[PDB]
């Protein structure tokens, strides 16, 4: 909590009015981590390991999100922070009950530490922060992403080969995750899942 | 499941008789396919697949 | 793939194909209520069956 | 069985390090130092301590007979590092410093593989089997050359305050100056300077 209080103060030098909130963010960060580490143990799946490095990826991601973003409000800061928390902690989870319990954990943590008035659904598919359509990284609207991906993917198939694929909401979510991976400085991705489900394309 | 929904069907449907015309049906046996219906269905599946 | 994703993909593929009107497809809706897709037409009936 | 006594192995190690250090040091300093270590270091209470080691939860489980090298080399290196200061001291202050260093080296030779609480509990034993006149050992205690040569201060928590710029959040070489890290970096570099191999489990 002390180390990360320093980190939050450093990164909130970009948004100085919100410096006071650096303590609850750090406390929220470690609290979430501890309960995550507690409730999703290695006994469910052998890849459920959680080090303090999960929090350091977090603050660097939050930094990047702020660095390349627009003017924030506190509602935006919380949304962004939720997005980061999702893409760190919950992408490894299998089981819809685990993701649902992760949602419940997130709501509890924020209620405990950041009690603000305009948070809406925090579902993984309800907070599509993007940097594709707009020059700066911000939460964009699902319809416009859909239409953009449709036209671009059509263009890609016309320019390259003939594969018939129909856009669906999971596909656009995973597109955004891969984009988040590939734009990092040293982002290596691993895509676990079934066959016949679009990974390689 | 079909009768569970509004999808009615031919009650007397037979896949072989539905899909395979008699000429192809004979043509295979001239080529030497065994006259066992399980084989007839299999041969229909393999020749009828496109791509 | 989840049920919703399968339903969306199936509906998209099914939509292009022409579908002749069939009088009996409506009264069935009332009955079962398995709740596996919004009640509609043949298109959803086919999707649920698949 | 083991071929030698624990005591004789200690004596051998002492003489072994003396082989290196004695030629560089001037005889007048040398003799006073080497008996000043031999007699104090050879007391019975240390043996009492060894018998009190075997019930502590060591990681990796190296037997006490195979740990004397670390104790002796680190002790002799440490003592020999202050030779330029020691020359002016009274006997009382010199004995005090010698004791405190030997206690600290014994501590980390025997309990550095223990999980913290064990070490603070073990400090009590070390402070108990040595004589109460001899300088008390505390986990936070560090010795700093204050003002002129020989005014050593046994202080703790001299933490510098880091003024991170925002972008330095993603300097991978960065770290926060914390007491734990300070003492680990300290002891690490001391062990390195003794030319012994290390395993950071
Ligand atoms: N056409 C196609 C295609 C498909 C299907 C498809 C899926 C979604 C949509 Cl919208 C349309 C079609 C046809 C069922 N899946 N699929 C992949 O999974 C691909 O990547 C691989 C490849 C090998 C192993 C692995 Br594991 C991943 C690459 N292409 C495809």
């Amino acid at each position: 909590s002390q180390i990360y209080e320093i980190y939050y103060k450093a990164i909130f030098k970009l948004v100085p009015e919100f410096r006071s909130y650096t303590e609850p963010f750090a406390r929220a960060s470690v609290h979430l981590y501890n309960e995550c580490k507690a409730r999703y143990s290695t006994g469910l799946q052998s890849h459920y390991l959680f080090s303090p490095r999960e929090l350091t990826r977090l603050v660097r991601g939050v930094y990047t999100a702020i660095n390349t973003g627009p003017r924030q409000t506190l509602r935006s800061l919380i949304r962004l922070w939720a997005y980061e928390a999702w893409r760190i902690f919950a992408d490894r989870l299998v089981g819809v009950k685990e993701k649902n319990s992760f949602e419940q954990l997130l709501y509890e943590t924020v209620d405990k530490y950041l009690p603000n008035q305009d948070l809406g659904n925090i579902s993984s598919t309800s907070l599509l922060f993007s940097g594709l359509l707009s020059l700066d990284f911000k939460e964009v609207n699902k319809t416009d992403l859909v239409n953009f991906i449709e036209e671009r993917f059509k263009t890609f198939c016309d320019e390259e080969l003939e594969v018939p694929m129909v856009i669906h909401e999971s596909m656009v979510d995973h597109i955004l995750r891969i984009d988040r991976a590939l734009k990092q400085v040293q982002g290596h991705m691993m895509l676990i899942g079934a066959s016949r489900t679009g990974k390689t394309i | 499941l079909l009768g569970k929904f509004a999808v009615k069907y031919d009650v007397n449907y037979r896949f072989i008789d539905y899909l395979v015309t008699l000429d192809e049906k004979m043509k295979w046996l001239e080529c030497g396919l065994d006259k066992n219906d399980y084989f007839l269905e299999n041969m229909s599946i393999v020749m009828n697949s496109q791509d | 793939w989840d049920t919703k994703t399968m339903s969306q993909v199936a509906n998209n593929m099914v939509d292009v194909i022409p579908m002749e009107f069939t009088d009996f497809i409506v009264p069935e809706v009332n009955k079962e209520l398995v709740f596996t897709e919004p009640i509609q037409t043949i298109r959803d009936a086919v999707v649920n069956i698949l | 069985t083991d071929v030698c006594s624990i005591s004789s192995k200690i004596d051998h190690l002492l003489n072994k390090s003396y082989e290196a250090l004695d030629n560089k040091l001037s005889m007048f300093e040398l003799d006073k130092l080497k008996d000043l270590i031999s007699d104090s270091f050879d007391m019975a209470s240390l043996t009492n301590i060894f018998t009190c080691s075997n019930d502590l939860v060591h990681i990796l489980g190296v037997r006490t007979f195979n740990k004397l090298e670390t104790a002796v080399q680190l002790a002799v290196h440490l003592i020999s590092s202050y030779r330029q200061w020691f020359q002016n001291l009274d006997d009382k202050s010199l004995k005090d410093v010698i004791t405190l260093l030997i206690k600290r080296s014994l501590l980390y030779a025997l309990a550095g593989d223990s999980t913290g609480e064990s070490q603070r509990a073990f400090i009590q034993t070390i402070n108990t089997y040595f004589g109460h006149d001899s300088q008390e050992l505390s986990d936070y205690s560090t010795i700093v050359i204050a003002n002129d040569k020989l005014s050593f201060s046994s202080f703790c928590s001299e933490i510098p305050s880091v003024s991170l710029e925002a972008h330095e959040v993603m300097r991978p070489d960065i770290v926060i100056p914390t007491i734990d890290t300070i003492k680990h970096e300290k002891i690490f570099y001391d062990l390195l300077n003794s030319k012994r191999g290390i395993i950071l489990c």
